[PDB]
């Protein structure tokens, strides 16, 4: 026997009613009509709330629809007119189908709990951006947001978006509803370093925000601007930036394809619940029912998995909060205050049209985003090199062994020249510098640099009560703020990385031993083993190496055999392999290695040993560091890294020796 | 001059068909500028068109400028429903008893509707009093998608961040009731919970659906017990037996006032604020009731009113509400499921304070509490599984008991021995079984595996065998320190880059280990060339890795420095060998799992290093590790 089950919608015209019909018709044409048949059942909107919601407790529910589907109206009241049908049917449980409402407010299960839409909501907009985002490279962008539940779950969604990666909520303005003038909080907005903006409103809204930002002149090229559908629509077009980034949902404004589409899945979803077992039908009429309908669920989880990925729409697959997954997007330019199609996203995935890209104000391709740096460093010969300026004039034209002129930096830093020490205005060239400045070019900050006072990197030391004073040296500065960022050959330790950030390794390296080659088995040797008044091995005091050997518990008796007779600094450390004061010398491999290169009477044995690497160091609030990796690991991968060592280390003459 | 207000009143259910009709709105208090005009009507059961049609059948052109609701009925949904309609008219509605008292979603501002039930955040607060009153200090949250949740997590959370006490909050739980489970899911998370105090929030109709399944989970019993919201007891007339005994919870009394008193308390409210606004505007609140047409012009006005009847005062009691449209601070009652289907009072609460009557005790090793199960693996010689003598049916010697699901295994072993050694001094009792997926943890995209599975399931408190230590593991579970000298290595017949490619020596060189360790997830993260390349010369087992050692068809193996080094010392002929000293990149040693930072924890530290405190581990070694070969030294 046929089982007539029915099905129920309000929809914007009565022409839009006979398609539903016709659908509902291909769909029982399609599937068994033996064993089950659709009927279908549908109202054009009513002027209030309430007219409607008595119709789908009359008119619809009085019919026992097994859904409802519903449309925007012609004339949009208020917003989110189809809130009414939600309600309605969720008392009963009785599962909605939205076509027309990308509104957002309906994603949360809590208070619409029978809700799934055949659209993604405004907030859903945000995966675009990310995906923009992440092509682009900015990190940094600013977030305007009306205020409401429509602004506040966009700032939601791209922040958990976000919440995969470092949180980034790089700055985060809210402004509420209806206010004409919005200027302060733009100017609040230029303060931030951040150059790409993103924005949420409604159309009025979004007129009084292009309005307020060109009077700033936020429209103007260094500026991004990404947004909602909404946002270039409407009067909003007419106000709205040169140059603007913007999206608009593929069949949103048809109710019909998504008609023959909701409808096809609602087939597909009863055929597929009417193979379940301890099915009821929906409550007969409103009029005397209390008591919700059990099955109403299972038929919004069955439909929520319901695939038919075919369909006239696009892929079909629903969120958890019942919301449309893998739809697509086309983005739309201003170009010639005009909208154009600049590329489509569809799925996951962005896709690139041949037009040109357009940025605000004159760009043929422009994409830029995102005030001082105080850097400092210490005299380490391999990677800095220092020279006072002659007289006045600046540096030397002194070239690499490649032919390139040597690149080179200001620098204040110690003076033990005069007998007074001074910070002295100094000449300082080197591996880090050019790095510095690679980064400087690459990055949006300026550099000026000054070595620190204290000839040692850092050290914790002084005074016993509570905690008291802090380490020595650069560090020091660091934590001070005397410098903001740290530029040198700083071995990475975690003693020193509980306090500060640290970034990617330029540079890996370990401790090895120098002692001349012209006539040490390990990092464990006999010989330091088996130590001797009459063999000497050196290091510096206060030295990381020195921390290694204080930390270390398990060395922890070998320290002492170092610690007597310690040089102060490096050239001097060298000096004595080299005076032949001193057998052996004990340093880090990068700052060695170059030096047996230099000159070769001097020779490095062993595996390096405490492996590790060098990194510039920043205190972890600041989040220029997140770049500087990220910016770090893009100069390894291209062999920047590689060829600065190839100039900066000589390789010229030396060999293994025996 | 007389300015006569228009009025109106339903009762619903009242068990009773000729439901009490017009039993108040005798002039009371007449003093009041506005007299009242009411109309009364009742319905029998309740529905949305029915509502909806009655309210606006007596709108008309009747103009009624508020209305009170009241039911017999445990329903939810109603008070939405009204106020949704006060979101149409503007015009005030409130509710009595039931479920228009019940809580609601949060009202929006425009709108206009009130509720004499108790606030969701003092609700929380009372069950918090509650809690503390008996110093239950730690408990966990079952809460469902309806509304008001995260209104309460954010009050519970607020309430308890405050207080000195060193509370704990172990578990907050949201579930779907939409999407109704096959899965049982509800069973699931619940079955996870130790908890001693539960906070339920949800429908009255979820509770039952959530009992049961706690019944079947078992969480009802024996110590823990439950503490619930307004919302599930409701009206309390009609309590199905899902409901577990020795469930607490709060509710409005019927006793102190009776349902006309109460009504009369709505009455005064409205007339009270009627009152008050025309002695500010000297205005008619009057407006026209129909809904149909558009809202009646100057009905837009009407936004003071809210703001005039948020706080009302009559017969030296307040009403003052809350922004969202409760009640400030009703009179509350602390009631109890007592045995059978009563529901007995327990507490009195009012304003900032509580009163509750019963004194004490309301409706097994000293030093140390539960047990232990462990799951292991078998490696040579460390931890062995042999086959026990079907004649004696049991295990012998040294050898302990360890189950396998695919069958009783004996395990005997390294692991066994420093196992057992530390089950004497700690003085603790333990069950052993063999892992079944994935053997030592290994990762497949997102998800674990291996006996770190059932450590992260606790199916598994401690996880014990050769198991090496890394990052990760340490990261998601606290590690015994090392016992043994171990790590990566290599074995042998007779930094270079030798490793890093193949290619660079013309003929084809050869080396590999067993997937799915630590070993080549180490690889895989540090040197990916060799991962890649030596996929190809990946081996089944480490018999079987040995047998393309050994047979030829393979140069090289790596593999654990330990395994490789007790190998080098076994072998039906010294064919093989370690690598220079032996002496491992990678250094590590062998630790044991344990969940996280609560656990026994330090305590097994210690009596891992009084072990070899006493010099045991030297002859454990001797015995178990010590080889044959490596003798030529």
């Amino acid at each position: 026997d046929p089982k007539i089950v029915n099905i129920g919608a309000v929809l914007s015209t009565k022409k839009h009613e006979q398609i539903f019909r016709e659908a509902v018709n291909q769909a029982n044409f399609f599937h068994f009509t033996r064993k089950i048949q659709l009927n279908a059942t549908s109202v054009t909107h009513r002027p209030n709330a309430i007219q409607m919601a008595l119709s789908v407790c009359e008119d619809l529910i009085s019919s026992q629809v097994y859904a409802i589907l519903v449309s925007h109206p012609p004339a949009p009241t208020d917003h989110l007119t189809p809130t009414p049908i939600s309600y309605t049917a969720g008392f009963y449980r009785i599962p909605v189908i939205g076509l027309t409402t990308r509104m957002s407010i309906y994603s949360d299960k809590s208070i619409h709990l029978s809700f799934l839409r055949t659209v993604p909501p405004y907030s859903h907009q945000a995966l675009v951006w990310f995906e923009m985002m992440r092509l682009f490279n900015w990190n940094h962008v600013i977030l305007i947001v009306s205020d409401d539940h429509e602004g506040r779950a966009a700032q939601k969604k791209l922040e958990t978006l976000l919440e995969e990666k470092e949180s980034k909520a790089d700055k985060v303005l809210q402004f509420e509803p209806g206010t004409k003038n919005l200027t302060a909080l733009l100017l609040e907005a230029k303060e931030l370093e951040a150059r790409v903006i993103i924005l949420s409103a409604s159309e009025d809204d979004a007129t009084a925000v292009y309005k307020s930002a060109a009077m700033l002149d936020m429209t103007g090229a260094g500026y991004v601007w990404l947004v909602g559908e909404r946002e270039i629509s409407g009067s909003a077009l007419r106000y709205a930036p040169d140059g603007i980034i913007g999206l608009q949902l593929i069949n949103g404004k048809n109710e019909s394809a998504h008609i023959s589409d909701a409808v096809a899945v609602v087939a597909q979803a009863i055929h597929e619940l009417f193979e379940m077992e301890q099915i009821t039908d929906p409550p007969r009429g409103c009029v005397g029912n209390t008591n919700i309908w059990k099955t109403g669920p299972l038929f919004k989880r069955v439909l929520m998995s319901s695939k038919y990925p075919d369909g006239v729409t696009g892929r079909i697959e629903f969120n958890e909060d019942g919301d449309r997954k893998f739809a697509q997007y086309s983005i739309m330019n201003l170009q010639n205050r005009k909208l154009v199609q600049v590329g489509i996203f569809d799925g996951s995935y962005i896709i690139q049209n041949d037009r040109k890209i357009i940025w605000p104000g004159g760009e043929t391709e422009r994409p830029q985003g995102y005030t001082r740096l105080k850097i400092v460093t210490i005299h380490q010969e391999p990677f800095v090199y220092v020279r006072p300026t002659t007289s006045d004039g600046t540096c030397r034209e002194e070239y690499t062994i490649n032919g390139d002129p040597i690149k080179k930096v200001i620098c204040n830093g110690p003076d033990e020249t005069i007998p007074g020490r001074p910070t002295v205005p100094q000449c300082c060239y080197g591996f880090c510098v050019d790095l510095l400045i690679k980064l400087a070019r690459e990055m949006d900050f300026t550099y000026e640099v000054h070595l620190v006072a204290d000839g040692k990197f850092g050290t914790q030391e002084r005074v016993n009560n509570s905690n008291a004073a802090a380490w020595n040296g650069m560090m020091g500065e660091l934590l001070s703020g005397q410098a903001d960022m740290i530029v040198a050959p700083l071995t990475i330790n975690n003693e020193r990385a509980q306090y500060i950030e640290f970034s990617k390794p330029f540079k890996y390296q370990g401790l090895t031993i120098l002692v001349k080659k012209e006539i040490i088995t390990g990092i464990n040797d006999p010989r330091l083993r088996n130590p001797s008044d009459k063999f000497i091995y050196a290091t510096v005091k206060q030295s990381s190496v020195d921390i290694y050997f204080r930390r270390q518990v398990e060395l922890s008796t070998m320290y002492r055999h170092m610690e007597k007779h310690n040089y102060e600094s490096a050239a001097e450390a060298i000096q004595a392999v080299r005076d032949n004061k001193l057998h052996a010398f004990i340093w880090d491999s990068a700052v060695l290695e170059f030096e047996a290169s230099q000159k070769c009477d001097l020779v490095t044995t062993g595996e390096l040993f405490f492996r590790s690497g060098f990194g510039i160091g920043m205190r972890k609030d600041s989040p220029w560091k997140q770049e500087v990796s990220l910016n770090i690991l893009k100069s390894h991968e291209n062999g920047f890294m590689e060829e600065l060592d190839k100039t900066w280390v000589r390789y010229q003459e030396c060999d293994s020796r025996s | 001059k007389h300015p006569n207000m228009d009025i109106a009143v339903i009762l619903v259910g009242t068990t009773e068909e000729v439901a009490i009709k017009d039993v108040h709105e005798k002039d009371d208090f007449h003093h009041l500028p506005v007299t009242p005009r009411v109309e009364l009507v009742t319905m029998q059961e309740s529905d949305p068109k029915s509502i909806i049609t009655r309210i606006c059948d007596l709108m008309s052109d009747k103009k009624v400028q508020g209305v009170v609701f009241g039911d017999d009925t445990d329903q939810e949904a109603i008070a939405q429903i009204l106020d949704f309609i006060s979101v149409q008219t503007l015009t005030p509605i409130l509710g009595i008893h039931g479920g228009s008292s019940m809580i609601m979603a949060d009202k929006e501002e425009a709108s206009m509707f009130f509720q004499f039930g108790p606030s969701i955040e003092q609700q929380a607060s009372v069950m918090l009093n509650i809690m503390e009153e008996y110093d239950w200090y730690i408990f966990s949250i079952v809460t469902t998608y309806f509304p008001g949740y995260q209104d309460f997590e954010n009050k519970v959370r607020s309430t308890i961040e405050n207080s000195f006490v060193g509370w704990e909050l172990e578990e907050v739980i949201h579930l779907d009731m939409s999407l109704d489970d096959i899965d049982s899911k509800i069973q699931n998370q619940l079955k996870k919970l130790q908890s001693p105090v539960i906070l339920l929030y949800c429908t009255k109709e979820e509770a039952t659906y959530i009992f049961e399944v706690a019944h079947s989970v078992g969480l009802t019993g024996y110590g823990f017990t439950w503490i619930v919201p307004s919302l599930v007891a409701g009206d309390t007339d009609t309590v199905p037996d899902e409901f577990p005994t020795g469930l607490i919870s709060v509710s409005y009394d019927e006793w102190d006032y009776d349902l006309p008193a109460r009504v009369r308390d709505g009455i005064a409210i409205i007339t009270t604020a009627a009152s008050t606004m025309l002695s500010e505007h000297n205005s008619i609140p009057q407006s026209k009731s129909s809904c149909n047409n558009i809202q009646e012009s100057r009905v837009y006005e009407a936004h003071m009113l809210k703001r005039y009847l948020i706080n009302v005062t009559f017969e030296g009691r307040d009403l003052s509400f809350s922004e969202d449209g409760y009640q400030m601070h009703p009179k509350l009652v602390i009631i109890l499921l007592n045995q059978e289907r009563k529901w007995e009072r327990v507490g009195k609460y009012k304003d900032r304070s509580l009163k509750m009557w019963p004194v004490f005790d309301l409706y097994s090793e000293e030093h140390k509490d539960e047990h232990l199960s462990i799951v292991t693996l078998e490696e040579a010689p460390f931890v062995i599984v042999e086959d026990v003598d079907p004649l004696s049916g049991t295990c012998m010697r040294n050898t302990v008991p360890c189950r396998k699901q695919i069958i009783k295994r004996c395990c005997k072993g390294f692991c066994i021995d420093i196992l057992k050694k530390i089950a004497k001094t700690v003085k603790f009792t333990y069950d052993l079984y063999l892992v079944t997926n994935g053997k030592h943890g290994k990762k497949i995209n997102g998800v674990w595996n291996g006996m770190i599975g059932e450590v992260v399931t606790k199916r598994a408190y401690m996880a014990v065998g050769s198991l090496t230590i890394n990052e990760e593991r340490s990261e998601v579970v606290d590690f015994s320190v090392p016992f043994i000298e171990t790590g990566i290595s290599v074995m042998v017949s007779r930094s270079d880059k030798k490793f890093q490619r193949p290619n660079d020596f013309s003929p084809a060189f050869r080396f590999g280990t067993v997937p799915n360790g630590s070993t080549e997830r180490n690889i895989r993260n540090n040197y990916l060339e060799m991962h890649s390349y030596m996929v190809k010369f990946n081996q089944r087992s480490v018999q079987d890795a040995l047998l393309s050692l050994k047979s030829g068809k393979l140069d090289a193996f790596i593999y654990d420095a330990a395994v490789l080094n007790y190998m080098a010392g076994r072998d039906e002929g010294c064919k093989l060998v370690t690598i220079g000293s032996g002496k491992v990149f990678a250094t590590t040693g062998y630790g044991i799992a344990i969940q996280k930072d609560s656990g026994w924890k330090r305590q097994v530290d210690l009596a891992i290093l009084q072990l070899f405190g006493d010099g045991e581990m030297e002859e454990l070694e001797a015995l178990w590790l010590t080889g044959i070969c490596h003798n030529e030294k």
